[PDB]
């Protein structure tokens, strides 16, 4: 058995348990990944590798993360692209900035991409998103084109809390933001 | 205010043994801030 | 409020929640330093930098760890040198072999090492080792030469079971080595 | 049934970084012996 697990309520000008990619960084005790400036990306991920399955008995993991994030908009028209958790291989590195969220370069399904993404999309891009145009929340596995999404209405500068659990038994993803 | 998502992804199909997770935002021609507050993780993989 | 935390329960051959150095690997659902074997050094991190105290404000963590371990040698008279529980710099690197335990290179106090190290020692090396020749259990600070040491009767070959724990409030280091 | 404590006030914050790494080390000069770990579980707090 292998678990790993760890908590951060409060982020240091230097933490040094999390790699920061692109733009990420700490500040006001808060994780940055971009500030409101146009064409940016960053990432920040957490230092140990997560042995998530293994082949020598076929076991995988279950999972729980759960973290508050603020999406800080001028005006709640004027905002892209959105935010994700993802699940990527040990040597992952920014992907794609724009509305393929640092994370996947095409919509087209790519084997190997190997990332799940849980992500949470402001703007519509009208080649691979909900034709209805809103936000929302969808699951994203090897491409931009999630395979299920839910609307989800923004309110700009507003904590959203998040948990988002995997059960190994019955291999269910599941999702969950409230605005409290 | 609240928003479910549930789906079945077989992970062990799609992701390496060993994974590293993390956060990802962008902006591109718009833009917005976008910021983590807390974090809480927990995997268990049982042998 | 920052916590870490993780259990391994049976080492595999693929462990990339470690950082391996000298000749440390993993085997036989086992983590192994040494083999028996003269002249080696073997070591093992966990890859996560842990935040041991803050100065901003001034608090230090709570932390406990529990282990099992094996020493076997060839009879109970000819065994050498130690295993080390040891806290480091992010950045370290394995130190002199034998009877520095791979963790520091004098007996002399040296601020520079940053290193404080819980040692189980088989082998007593008179220049730093308690002058009765027993095998102990020992605090280092900075130097091979303990700042305590508790002697203890080593059974080749029979799993012990040890817990380190910290008390932030009073700054207490305790060890406890079981054999069943 | 047979057991070593030892106790010993070692205020840390004096001797070690803010941040650390954790881990084992063992070795063997001209004397030898098998020195494995079986498991390993950790937990720590800092406020
Ligand atoms: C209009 O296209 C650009 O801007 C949008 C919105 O930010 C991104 O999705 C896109 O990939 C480009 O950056
Ligand atoms: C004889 O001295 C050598 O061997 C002993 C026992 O292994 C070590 O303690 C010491 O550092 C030297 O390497
Ligand atoms: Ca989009
Ligand atoms: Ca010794
Ligand atoms: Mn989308
Ligand atoms: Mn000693």
């Amino acid at each position: 058995t292998e678990t790993t697990s760890f908590s951060i309520t409060k982020f240091g000008p230097d933490q040094q348990n999390l790699i920061f990619q692109g733009d990420g960084y700490t500040t006001k005790e808060r994780l940055t990944l971009t500030k409101a400036v146009r064409n940016t990306v960053g990432r920040a991920l957490y230092s140990s590798p997560i042995h998530i399955w293994d082949s020598k008995t076929g076991n995988v993991a279950n999972f729980v993360t759960s973290f508050t994030f603020v999406i800080d908009a001028p005006n709640s028209y004027n905002v892209a692209d959105g935010f994700t958790f993802f699940i990527a291989p040990v040597d992952t590195k920014p992907q794609t900035g724009g509305g393929y969220l640092g994370v996947f370069n095409s919509k087209d399904y790519d084997k190997t991409s190997q990332t799940v993404a849980v992500e949470f999309d402001t703007f519509y891009n009208t080649a691979w998103d909900p034709s209805n145009g809103d936000r929302h929340i969808g699951i994203d596995v090897n491409s931009i084109k999630s395979i299920n999404t839910k609307s989800w209405a923004l309110q700009n500068g507003k904590e959203a809390n998040v948990v988002i659990a995997f059960n190994a038994a019955t291999n269910v993803l599941t999702v969950s933001l409230t605005y409290p | 205010t609240s928003y479910t998502l549930n789906e079945v992804v077989p992970l062990k199909e799609f992701v390496p043994e060993w994974v590293r997770i993390g956060f990802s935002a962008t902006t591109g021609a718009e833009f917005a801030a976008h910021e983590v507050l807390s974090w809480y993780f927990h995997s268990e993989l049982a042998g």
